[PDB]
């Protein structure tokens, strides 16, 4: 059961760290993309995030 | 439409720029194109040709829109539709030139 | 026969005022966008002035900044230029040219400065 639930945890944990990955983009926030780049190169720096 | 020579890149979908926020847009999703040609001869004249305008001073557009309205512009005292401080003229000239 | 005619050129001191005038016969002014036409000795022709359609919207060049006032006649499609504040170096002679199709300018007029 600690094992268990020791490895829903750390999925968990896994999938919350890869949320905060640049994937090769400028940057892992969204919000800075946006307001640093224009709209074209911003949008495929969202779809390579995405 | 007339157009100067660095203002060709500025046409096109997605380019920034002055002109190409405030006079013409081209939707993100464009299909179609654009066919630029020279007309030193016919645009240009000695002494400068100033038939054409360009709209300098706005607040954005959205693509495909057409604003004749040309009302002054303000930058922040209020002038009150009168030439000034805080607001200048929204249009400008190209001076073409041979 | 679309024709210039030019009144209002003449010797001047500095700091006078007066009305030129461009009269033209035969067609319509409000159809397009005039301007004005100014020769001195040097480089090359230089700007003065003109006005749009859908309105006065008057606009001059950056050495001229609230000198020449401009009154209108509507009625009988007649230009009024009027000057003020005189100085020398604007010795010329002036043209105005519209468009209709071809390019059309006349015959122009003198202005001096003493």
């Amino acid at each position: 059961l600690q094992d268990v639930v020791n490895q829903n945890a750390q999925a968990l944990n896994t999938l919350v760290k890869q949320l905060s990955s640049n994937f090769g983009a400028i940057s892992s926030v969204l919000n800075d993309i946006l307001s640093r780049l224009d709209p074209p190169e911003a949008e495929v720096q969202i779809d390579r995030l995405i | 439409f007339v157009i100067r020579g660095d203002e060709v890149r500025q046409i096109a979908p997605g380019q920034t720029g002055k002109i190409a926020d405030y006079n013409y847009k081209l939707p993100d999703d464009f299909t179609g194109c654009v066919i630029a040609w020279n007309s030193n001869n016919l645009d240009s004249k000695v002494g400068g040709n100033y038939n054409y305008l360009y709209r300098l001073f706005r607040k954005n557009l959205k693509p495909f829109e057409r604003d004749i309205s040309t009302e002054i512009y303000q930058a922040g005292t209020p002038c009150n539709g009168v030439e000034g401080f805080n607001c200048y003229f929204p249009l400008q000239s190209y001076g073409f030139q041979p | 026969q679309v024709q210039l005619v030019e009144s209002g050129g003449g010797l001047v001191q500095a700091g006078g005022s007066l009305r030129l005038s461009c009269a033209a016969s035969g067609f319509p002014v409000e159809s397009e966008n005039m301007h004005w036409y100014r020769q001195a000795p040097g480089k090359e022709r230089e700007w003065v002035a003109a006005i749009y359609s859908t309105g006065g919207w008057t606009l001059y060049a950056d050495s001229v900044k609230g000198r020449f006032t401009i009154s209108r006649d509507n009625a009988k499609n007649t230009v009024y230029l009027q000057m003020n504040s005189l100085k020398p170096e604007d010795t010329a002679v002036y043209y105005c040219a519209v468009q209709v199709g071809y390019w059309y300018e006349g015959q122009g007029t003198q202005v001096t400065v003493s």
